């Protein structure tokens, strides 16, 4: 019996159905202080008795399945948005347990939760932005392109030298 | 993990303006975003979105320090 | 060809041969239209691809 | 074959209107087909499903032959050698598996049971397989035993976490957060 | 070299009273006549000779990588040919797609 419970208390699975059950109230909101809370929750959540688990053989078959069975079919996009966030959970929890119970007509339902979780995450997306600036070039109507980068440009050669063909060597400084 | 209470600089009340900032911004970048999806926002190169009118009218002075921690943090609710 | 007929012209010994020149003109087929698809999500790299727009490079073929 | 498609003339297009903050699209576009590490995924994936299974049923034919060092007896003092001769035919790679309690019947290992328990995530590797013995005569004769074995379990293989064979595969990002999992 | 006519070996030259004479593995001897009468060479400045480059450049003008000059060819009179600069020389070569090629060549 110990190590069952410490095997199964420390898989996620188990923490992931509890929170369910405790969203609900099948079991307490906190966590057990004495062995008969651990009992209680370990019957709810696993759905069988830690005595009885290793007198049969399936594991999954029995585990907790959330009370309120929304309607995961207005998913198709049809107070809305956090009664939508519900069913994202709802629709998780229960495509989740699925997969660990190898449940028929499986993969098809998976990729269109996913397409419905990513617009979900655009929509979350959505709500988590900053915000962006773009400092306008006045002259257009757009993203600035002035700039004081150099740019090439062939200069006389009056510059480098004189009318006799001799170097300039700028070297007399002149005040006013 | 999100908007700070008190500004970290000068330690001004920024946290009880905070939620509202958060939630009124949303519609305002929603009034400028404009055909482009969400995660592109921050790089559409043509949005022009100012928040400075929404701060003032939130009541919280034009300190450098406050409305710098009050549009830059970001929140771990959004993210997770 | 326009180079060839300009010399061609020349040969004639007609005056006005520069008229047979145009300007050369390089540019690239990506548009701001293109930009503005890209961040809406109606335009990927796959079908920028397809389009004869971009091309992989790899540091041999570089 | 020659080449058919033919574009726009180029003089044409208008580019004159952009600026280097449109072209961060180009470098978005990029990324998003790419991915950051979508190559590492897309590796081991081929490693599982193509590689491990062709390096198996190509690269590991055993044929060997071995002095028979037996004592005497009619057919042991007339032969001398005993050829092993096998090859793998059937090979796959399963998702990771853990026994709860014992004896039970290999539930599945999350990720982060791993982890926390110190495990290996690692999945079942399953081979089958057809062997020929041959053994030779000092006259000339051989005689050649053939048997074909059903698959079974050699051992476990590490899993990349994320790919095809990874627990965090067929499940949501919801699901993904809330088993302990980074969900980003 | 020379190559055995009876089994197309690589025979071994020797010199005897001022003769070339090539004897073979299988017992064939041979003297050359005027075309073995080559010890040894070398030559220098293999990293910029002529023959090195010829490949290089007759393919320069298609090579879109290679540096473009404004100047006419005077045989196709095309405004612009390809400039390379090749050897510890710097030799300087212009190349245009029509054939013609700076230095004569
Ligand atoms: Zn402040
Ligand atoms: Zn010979
Ligand atoms: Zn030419």
């Amino acid at each position: 019996t110990k190590v069952l419970l410490t095997e199964i208390l420390l898989d996620p699975m188990y923490d992931y159905a509890a929170t369910v059950a405790r969203i609900d109230g099948s079991i307490p909101m906190h966590k057990p202080r004495t062995p008969k809370e651990a009992e209680y929750e370990f019957k709810t959540v696993i759905g069988r008795t830690p005595a009885e688990l290793l007198s049969q053989k399936e594991f999954y078959d029995k585990i907790y399945t959330s009370k309120y069975r929304p309607d995961f079919t207005q998913l198709t996009r049809l107070r809305d948005e956090e009664k939508t966030s519900t069913l994202i959970y709802l629709r998780a929890y229960e495509l989740f347990l699925k997969y660990l119970q190898n449940a028929p007509n499986f993969n098809s339902e998976l990729a269109e939760f996913k397409t419905y979780e990513n617009a979900y995450g655009e929509q979350k997306a959505l709500l988590a932005q900053q915000g962006f600036y773009n400092i306008f070039d006045p002259n257009t109507g757009r993203a600035d392109q002035r700039t004081r980068l150099f740019e090439y440009k062939r200069l006389p050669i009056s510059t480098l030298y004189d009318e006799r063909g001799l170097p300039h060597k700028w070297t007399i400084y002149v005040y006013k | 993990m999100l908007i700070p209470v008190v500004c970290f600089t000068c330690g001004f009340p920024i946290g009880t303006y905070a939620a509202i900032f958060d939630k009124a911004r949303t519609e305002y970048i929603k009034t400028k975003m404009g055909g482009t999806l969400p995660q592109n926002i921050p790089l559409d190169a043509s949005l022009q979105i100012e928040l400075k009118d929404l701060i003032t009218a939130l009541g919280i002075p034009m300190r450098v320090c406050c409305r710098t921690h009050l549009i830059t943090t970001l929140d771990y609710r959004k993210y997770y | 060809q326009a180079c060839y007929k300009a010399a061609e012209a020349r040969k004639k010994g007609d005056k006005d041969w520069e008229k047979h020149k145009i300007p050369f003109i390089q540019n690239t087929r990506f548009t701001p239209q293109m930009a503005k698809d890209i961040l809406a999500g109606t335009l990927t790299l796959e079908d920028l691809v397809a389009q004869g727009i971009c091309e992989f490079i790899t540091p041999e073929e570089a | 074959l020659r080449p058919q498609i033919t574009y726009g003339p180029i003089e044409t297009v208008d580019n004159e209107e952009l600026t280097e903050a449109d072209m961060l699209s180009f470098i978005s576009a990029a990324v998003n087909s790419t991915g950051l590490i979508g190559y590492n995924i897309k590796s081991f994936d081929d490693l599982m499903d193509n590689g491990i299974p062709q390096i198996v049923k190509q690269m590991f034919n055993v044929d060997i032959t071995y002095k028979d060092q037996r004592d005497h007896t009619e057919i042991d003092k007339l032969r001398e050698s005993v050829q092993i001769q096998f090859n793998f035919t059937d090979v796959n790679i399963e998702r990771p598996q853990h026994r709860n309690y014992s004896q039970g019947n290999k539930i599945n290992l999350l990720p982060n049971k791993a982890r926390l328990c110190g495990l290996s995530y690692s999945g079942p590797v399953n081979l089958a397989a057809e062997v020929i013995l041959t053994a030779h005569y000092s006259n000339g004769r051989q005689e050649v035993k053939r048997a074909s074995i059903p698959p079974f379990q050699v051992s476990t293989f590490p899993i990349m976490r994320g790919s095809n064979r990874c627990h965090t595969h067929h499940l949501s990002k919801t699901a993904k957060k809330e088993i302990g999992e980074d969900p980003n | 070299m020379k190559i055995c006519k009876a089994c197309s070996s690589c025979m071994v030259r020797t010199y005897v009273d001022g003769n070339i004479i090539f004897r073979c593995s299988c017992g064939e001897s041979v003297q050359g006549d005027s075309q073995n009468l080559l010890v040894s060479s070398k030559v220098y400045h293999t990293g910029e000779m002529e023959d090195k480059y010829k490949i290089f450049i007759k393919n320069a003008p298609f090579d879109p990588t290679n540096c473009q000059i404004k100047k006419d060819c005077p045989n196709c009179h095309l405004d612009y040919l390809t400039q390379i600069c090749i050897g510890s020389q710097k030799i300087i070569i212009l190349v245009c797609r029509c054939g013609y090629m700076s230095n004569r060549g």
